[PDB]
């Protein structure tokens, strides 16, 4: 088991962003549930 | 009676020409972008 503590960063328009590991996230690192940040996009489902 | 020259009204037959020199001027660096930050501007840096 490995925890990492890691710099994200993304560009405009913040659909996704990445991880010093290299690794892409296909969210909306302003993704969530409230004001509105459900409309953020993601390329996951909701369970995950 | 004596005078002296301020006290007789004067008159000039000159024509007057106001020439001032342009001053000095110091030119700062300046750069709209710096090369650090066009290397930042990447999303992932694959030497990284």
């Amino acid at each position: 088991c490995i925890v990492e503590e890691v710099d994200a960063r993304s560009v405009y328009p913040y659909d996704e962003f990445v991880l010093a590991t290299g690794d892409f996230v296909y969210m909306s690192p302003f993704y969530g549930y409230r004001e509105g940040s459900h409309t953020e996009h993601t390329s996951y489902a909701a369970d995950r | 009676h004596q005078l002296s020259r301020a006290d007789v009204t004067t008159v000039s037959t000159f024509i007057d020409l106001n020439i001032t020199m342009l001053e000095d001027h110091e030119f700062v660096p300046l750069e709209v972008y710096t090369r650090h930050e066009i290397k930042d501007s990447g999303l992932l840096d694959y030497t990284e």
